[PDB]
RNA sequence: AGCGAG
């Protein structure tokens, strides 16, 4: 648990785009937009906020962790996995397929 | 809450309202329903005492009163009542007979014209009855009733788009128990229209008319929707005779259209109990629905014309897109389609049903025997008990109590199998989804299963969806749905009100979150508390004003899923893996309580029923490895009696130890004597065991696993495996079978063991191809070829006339005889007709584990073993300490089950023991730590529950204070790696390595049971191509995938070989068996046996298949 | 029927 590092500017990233949800949402309280623009305006403003975790994530790894390591050595594994161990799984799918 | 249990301390924040169920009462309490037993009375007279029927007294009153044709005379059942079971539960598991009660019923038959009532019990059979353990015993086998998931009776809405026009096009299903269905469905042509038991549809109005109705009526109810006009204008039926007649024409053809035939048609189709019974369940579903009749009692489930006038009403209702509707005489109802696998709609069938409807079936059987023979019954010469036939009530219930697919084998690998094979949901069986007819959209998980069915635990193979496990807190309502408990918090206060709500309700209710802090008044004490909603919609919330809320976490899981720690850290995959592999754990010699565990352990233990409980408190008078008795507070005194080295159904051992001295004192429930995978009281399905996480010579490669030598040594991963070999002497035409010592032509050593009556000694150790039972059939007179007449001469032998088959240790078997159990016609023993003796020799083994044997942590991290190093090559610690495990790093951060690590860490220091140093306050980190956990003593049992644990914060701070462990010495820093030496070449590991303790299980997969070969052995009767089977002398299948790899590589020979010599041809077969033997060449292959059978079958098809030579 | 590997 010591060599998986959690990003340090999480809590500010998670902050700055639960702002944008909330404009979202009262956007759609005021009969705005419909249901479904609501939800399209919702999963690309999460789908933006897990890439940008990712890429702090990325960025704040040493070259020498077992993680990153293995990941980018061809040995196993995507980056996905990783950014889904440490940081933010993002977005998850519906029964029926939608996110 | 146990009186005598193990001090797992916990880590856990959260205080739980209700303990946890009677984890076994999904079984109990339906077939205490089911019999009508007075707790079951109580039960029910506490929360609902208007009318408390049993299942055979509901039964009993719908068959009553009968009549015949003439009804002269009529025939009633009252009064069902269970005489004391046959014998004791063991003695019947013991000598293969049902653990049954008699059944007696009175019945009573009244002439209505002479006027005379005849009353009589009529022991209706010997029905099985249900071990206080919650399974029952069939034919001595230990057998469960799995819960059944069902589509609800009722009526169900649905909305789909057409593609040719893009209109929204509704639909209604009226889905009844054995009735007709009724599909009002609607078309893109705006014209409503009825489709009765599914022939070639009709216009409502049609109906309507049928049912007497006016086209002035008909626009008087259903005349807001333009739908309804257009229907009435283009229906052209004019006149009630008229749709009556077209009615008639379409449902029965081929019969001379009547008047009578026409209308008491229809009421016999849908408003006769005859043939369109809904049962209670749909009655009130449909009531419920459209809120017809709430108020009522639920009595004759048959319908009425206002429910489908009412299921069309709201048909149309919710095609022209309104919201709620008033029936005249009935409660306004939302106007909305229904989801089928809504869990307000997927009912249970439990074992109560199940056996219900069985006897439901006989009934109706035995009913219409008694009908039929009372035409040819001579008046006044006839009593209930010469007028009732109890065989084809008793035949139903042994063909569904065996060879039902819902009446299944008892999974007893442990006792978490078992408690686990109850509580079992499954969605196929009898009049159930099947594998191939089940889409895709049944297996999913919908939000209703939160809280009523286990989302993890689920078969990993082609049934994963179909079969689930009912949650730790779920209940069944009467009415058979499942039900979940809630907190009510009321005007933003938490309270301790637990509501049991069903998943419609908690649907109309903004049920909030168990993890929600509470201000210690009562009160969130934070506004934006997580919710959810009645779509099954997590998202953002309505602050206060929430009307429920979660009892505590882990609602969600089942008791298998929450015994793995740390289970949030698992991907879905992972963790349905674990959950399902905690049940293949074999049973140890020893066992050992993890270090790292839950409370669901020793509920789980205890509820299980494989662990000895006293039922009344009492001081033990005196214990023994056999049994313990007690003295009880008031003059009287019990004994329990162990079960010592018994075999499960899975060849396991059953074996029992008391757990208390000889002078305790022991309150009630409390466990005095711990099961197979028990230790003291709490479940234990493996060891801990030192484990290193690095890659190791690439012998852990590809998720396989190195053990040390000490773990052969010590003998800490062992099991004992009993297996029983069966033989019965019959009666042949030629005389009978016997059991001696005197089997023809072998010698005087392989009959050695055997003891002077045959069957070996108790204690002989034997081995594969040895001979367990001495058994000598006849041969009768055959011919002896003049070879061997020659040899007999020259060796002066006689034939014998008897040939031999004894019993003998199948191939790859060995093991001691722990003991013998022989059945005798000649004593007087219950054996099948045309058996003399029945023997059968329990041979034991004590399995070590070996390469090829699957173990597993509790986080799906299966793996075969692929090494078993000397202990002197092994990584040990500074300190000297080889560690016992080693796993491969490769294999954690893509399969995302990090918990595993977690739980590696939390493992070390349970292990070593810590100290929080709170010389200045408590440190930040461990502020909200339970008290108590700041110092633990070395090896100290800790719990983690499933959602509430040890968070990495506090993890990280107890790895830093770890109290060192002999010297000033700590072997793990702060990050959880110790620096390891290297065993063979004796340097240090350049960098430290994550050492810790896992607590691993060995999985019932060994290699003992895996490992077969073969070179010749039987062919099956119709074709060659030896049996498949490791179970007989078994060839590999060598399929068409494989025939097309080998054709692929352009190896022709090595093709025909296979298919020709090896499979089917049988005179090369010989031959090519005589070549190897002999040294010559391998010969020619001919035609395959296989392809003649081919000819032969298309002949006789007449066609006329000639293989033209040329 | 349950169950394993993919
Ligand atoms: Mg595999």
């Amino acid at each position: 648990m010591a060599d998986v590092l959690v990003p340090p500017r999480k809590k500010e990233i998670l902050d700055h785009y639960e702002e944008r949800a909330d404009k979202v949402e009262k956007q759609f309280q005021r009969g705005a937009l419909n249901h479904d623009e609501r939800n399209e305006a919702l999963v690309e403003i999460w789908k933006e906020a897990t890439d940008e975790v990712g890429q702090a994530l990325r960025e704040h790894y040493p070259d020498d962790n077992p993680i990153i390591t293995i990941v980018d050595s061809g040995a196993t594994g995507n980056f996905t996995q990783t950014r889904t161990l440490a940081g933010m799984k993002g977005l998850v799918t519906n029964p029926k397929g939608e996110f | 809450s146990v009186p005598g249990a193990p001090n797992r301390v916990s880590f856990a924040k959260l205080r739980e309202p209700l303990e946890v169920p009677g984890l076994l009462d999904v079984q109990t309490d339906s077939f205490e329903w089911l019999i009508g037993s007075p707790r079951w009375r109580e039960s029910a007279a506490e929360r609902g005492d208007v009318n408390p029927v049993g299942g055979l007294e509901e039964v009993l009153y719908e068959l009553s009163p009968i009549e015949d044709f003439s009804g002269s005379m009529s025939l009633s059942f009252s009064d069902p009542r269970f005489d004391d079971v046959k014998a004791p539960v063991d003695e019947c598991k013991d000598k293969d007979m049902t653990y049954a009660a008699p059944l007696f019923v009175t019945a009573e038959f009244i002439n209505n014209n002479t006027g005379e009532i005849k009353s009589q019990t009529v022991f209706m059979g010997d029905f099985p009855m249900m071990t206080e353990k919650g399974t029952f015993i069939i034919n001595g086998t230990e057998r469960v009733v799995v819960s059944q998931l069902v589509r609800s009776p009722g009526v169900y809405f649905d909305e789909t788009i057409d593609k040719s026009t893009d209109k929204t096009l509704h639909s209604v299903k009226v889905i009844p128990s054995r009735g007709a269905w009724l599909e009002f469905d609607v078309d893109k042509r705006d014209t409503v229209g009825v489709r009765i038991d599914r022939k070639r549809r009709q216009p409502v109005t049609v109906l309507l008319k049928a049912l007497g109705w006016t086209s002035e009526q008909i626009v008087e109810r259903f005349g807001f929707s333009e739908i309804m006009r257009s229907t009435l204008e283009k229906d052209n039926t004019v006149g009630t005779d008229e749709a009556l007649l077209d009615i008639y024409r379409k449902l029965r053809p081929g019969e001379p259209p009547t008047k009578e035939s026409a209308q008491t048609l229809l009421e016999n189709l849908f408003f006769k109990e005859k043939r369109y019974d809904l049962a209670r369940v749909g009655r009130y579903k449909v009531n419920k629905k459209l809120g017809l009749h709430v108020g009522e009692p639920i009595t004759s489930s048959t319908l009425t014309e206002e429910d489908v006038v009412a299921t069309i009403e709201y048909l149309v209702r919710l095609h022209e897109g309104q919201t709620t509707m008033t029936v005249p005489g009935g409660v306004e109802v939302p106007v909305e389609t229904d989801d089928i696998d809504h869990f307000g709609n997927r009912r249970l069938r439990t074992v109560g049903e199940l056996i219900q409807n069985q006897i439901r079936v006989g009934m109706s059987r035995m009913e219409r025997v008694v009908r039929e023979r009372m035409t040819t019954q001579d008046v006044e010469a006839i009593t209930p008990q010469t007028l009732i036939n109890i065989r084809p009530v008793v035949a139903a219930i042994k063909e569904f109590f065996g060879t039902s697919q819902l009446s299944q084998f008892m999974d007893q690998n442990n006792p978490l199998s078992g408690l686990t094979h109850k509580r079992r949901l499954s969605a196929l069986g009898p009049g159930g989804l099947s594998r191939e007819r089940a889409g895709l959209e049944v297996r999913d998980v919908h939000p209703s299963h939160y809280g009523r069915m286990c989302p993890i635990e689920t078969p990993e193979g082609p049934n994963i969806g179909l079969i689930g496990s009912l949650s730790v807190y779920a209940r069944v309502n009467p009415f058979g749905f499942i039900e979940t408990p809630y907190r009510k918090v009321v005007d933003g206060v938490v309270s301790d009100e637990i509501v049991y709500l069903t998943a419609d309700e908690e649907d109309r209710h903004v049920v909030a979150q168990a993890n929600s802090p509470i201000d210690a008044d009562g009160r969130f004490v934070e506004p934006r508390v997580l919710v959810r909603r009645k779509a099954g919609e997590v998202e953002y919330v309505p602050s206060s004003e929430v009307d429920y809320m979660d009892v505590s976490p882990r609602q969600m899981v089942s008791v298998a899923t929450a015994m793995i720690p740390f289970l949030e850290h698992d991907d879905a995959n992972r963790a349905l893996m674990g959950a399902n592999m905690q049940r293949q754990a074999v049973p140890l010699v020893r066992s050992e309580a993890p270090l790292v565990g839950t409370g669901m352990e020793l509920r789980a233990a205890i509820d299980a029923g494989d662990v000895v409980v006293a039922e009344e408190s009492g001081v033990i008078e005196e214990v023994s490895a056999d049994y313990i008795t007690v003295m009880h507070d008031n003059g009287t005194r019990r004994t329990y009696r162990m079960r010592k080295f018994a075999r499960s159904n899975h060849g396991t051992c059953a074996n029992q130890c008391p757990i208390v001295d000889a002078g305790d004192r022991v309150e009630a429930g409390q466990v005095i004597a711990d099961g197979p995978c028990t230790d003291d009281g709490e479940m234990a399905l493996g060891k801990n065991l030192l484990v290193a996480i690095m890659p190791w010579e690439g012998h852990n490669y590809e998720d396989a696993i190195i053990l040390s030598n000490r773990l052969v040594e010590e003998d800490v991963l062992t099991s004992i495996h009993i297996e029983e070999h069966e033989i019965d002497a019959r009666d042949t035409k030629l005389g009978a079978e016997e059991i001696t010592r005197d089997i023809p032509n072998i010698s005087d050593e392989v009959l050695a063991d055997l003891d002077e009556r045959g069957i070996v000694r108790i204690g002989a150790e034997v081995r594969d191809g040895d001979i367990l039972v001495g058994k000598v059939t006849p041969k009768g007179e055959t011919e002896l070829t003049p070879e061997e007449r020659l040899l007999r001469a020259i060796f002066g032998e006689k034939a014998r006339e008897v040939r031999d088959t004894s019993l003998k240790v199948p191939h790859g078997e060995s093991g001691k005889v722990i003991g013998i159990r022989v059945f005798s016609r000649e004593d007087e023993d219950e054996l099948p007709a045309g058996v003399n003796e029945l023997v059968r020799v329990y041979v034991a083994q004590k399995r070590k584990i070996s390469d090829g044997d699957k173990l597993a942590g509790r986080h799906g991290n299966k793996g075969v073993i692929g090494k078993i190093l000397p202990v002197e090559d092994m990584p040990f610690l500074a300190d000297g300490t080889p560690v016992d495990i080693i796993l491969n790093t490769h294999g954690v951060p893509r399969r995302m089950n990090i918990g595993q690590i977690l739980e590696t860490h939390l493992g070390w220091c349970a292990h070593s023991g810590w100290k929080v140093d709170a010389a200045k306050g408590v440190p930040d980190w461990a502020a909200r730590l339970p008290d108590e956990l700041l110092e633990a003593q070395p090896n100290a049992i800790v719990s983690t529950p499933v959602f509430d644990g040890a968070q990495e914060a506090e993890l990280q701070g107890l790895l830093s204070c770890t109290l060192p462990n002999r010297d000033g010495d700590v072997l793990v820093d702060a990050d959880g790696k110790a620096m390891l030496f290297d065993g063979r070449s004796g340097e240090p590991f350049p960098y430290p390595v994550t050492v810790g303790y896992m607590y691993i299980m060995k999985l019932h997969h060994l290699v003992d049971d895996k490992i077969h070969a073969r070179s010749t052995g039987p062919y099956s009767m119709i074709t060659q191509q030896p049996l498949g089977g490791k179970a007989q002398f078994g060839g590999q299948r060598f399929g068409e995938m494989e025939c097309w790899a080998m054709q692929a590589y352009g190896a022709a020979y090595t093709l025909q070989e296979l298919l020709t010599i090896k499979s089917d041809d049988t005179v090369g077969r010989v031959k090519v068996y005589e070549a190897i033997v002999k040294g010559e060449n391998i010969p020619e292959p001919g035609i395959p046996e296989s392809f003649k059978v081919l000819l032969k079958e298309l002949q006789s098809l007449c066609l006329n298949v000639e293989v033209l030579s040329s």
